[PDB]
């Protein structure tokens, strides 16, 4: 459509707006359909649409309030979320995290990094 | 004024800082406890039980090697013992007190970079990573 970094950031917010309203009517769909929420599909189809504001308002089931502080000060998130993949990964390693919801792993896996995890159980 | 200027994007960090050198209040309870930190009593590292006798190899060492094999009357068979009770072996239980013992202590006493790496060092990457955070 038409200093380079800020160039380059300002096409990626726009694009960014556009990935989220094209998808926003069918992601509100799929949430009605849903019914009772589950973490393992919910949170995956917000994260993926975006909507983060109004994904912590449904996650208040246990209580969620980090993300206020995080809307405040939109900042470090990167390396906030790599110690989340960390400590992840270490359990993963650890053979623990494992008897939890099976999906609830995969939604784990996303936030850590990993498109595509090859298990213990070669899963 | 540089201490508390700041725009939106200036992070919780520089939140805190810029709290803690305006507010006076806020920072002379800070130095007490800090006060109260250095002035504290820690536990013997290499010359009590505290870390002398938990100098484990390897975390839930005794999890792995029997399965309640104590708690059983023959031969047989933090998110895990979390989940189910029944996993945490009785050597690993008394052996992570000890260690809980000197990281609380250490972190009372303000030494959290000590007790971090303490955390490397005994392999709870859980306890180092939540430390870290």
């Amino acid at each position: 459509g038409q200093n380079e970094y800020v160039r380059n950031l300002e096409r990626r917010k726009a694009f960014s707006h556009w990935l989220a309203h094209t998808a926003e009517e069918r992601i509100e769909e799929e949430v009605s359909l849903y019914g009772p929420e589950r973490h393992v599909e919910a949170v995956f189809s917000f994260l993926t649409g975006g909507r983060i504001s109004d994904a912590c308002r449904l996650a208040q089931k246990s209580g969620d309030h980090r993300l206020s502080l995080l809307l405040s000060q939109m900042v470090g998130s990167q390396e906030m979320r790599e110690l989340i993949s960390l400590q992840l990964v270490d359990w993963n390693k650890l053979q623990v995290d494992h008897y939890i919801q099976e999906e609830r792993l995969r939604v784990f896996c996303l936030l850590s990094g990993t498109p595509v995890w090859r298990s213990s159980d070669n899963r | 004024n540089m201490f508390e200027i700041a725009a939106p994007n200036a992070s919780e960090k520089t939140i805190v800082d810029k709290l803690f050198q305006r507010d006076t209040l806020v920072r002379q309870s800070q130095l007490v406890v800090d006060w109260l930190e250095s002035i504290a009593k820690d536990e013997v590292g290499d010359f009590s039980d505290n870390i002398e006798y938990y100098a484990k190899s390897v975390y839930w060492e005794n999890t792995l090697h029997t399965l309640k094999q104590r708690s059983m009357l023959s031969l047989g068979s933090p998110d895990a013992p979390i989940r189910q009770k029944l996993p945490l072996d009785d050597l690993d239980r008394e052996d992570d007190i000890r260690l809980l013992k000197y990281l609380f202590t250490l972190i009372r006493a303000g030494m959290t970079d000590e007790a971090q790496r303490l955390c490397k060092r005994c392999g709870q990457a859980w306890r180092a990573a939540t430390l870290e955070g």
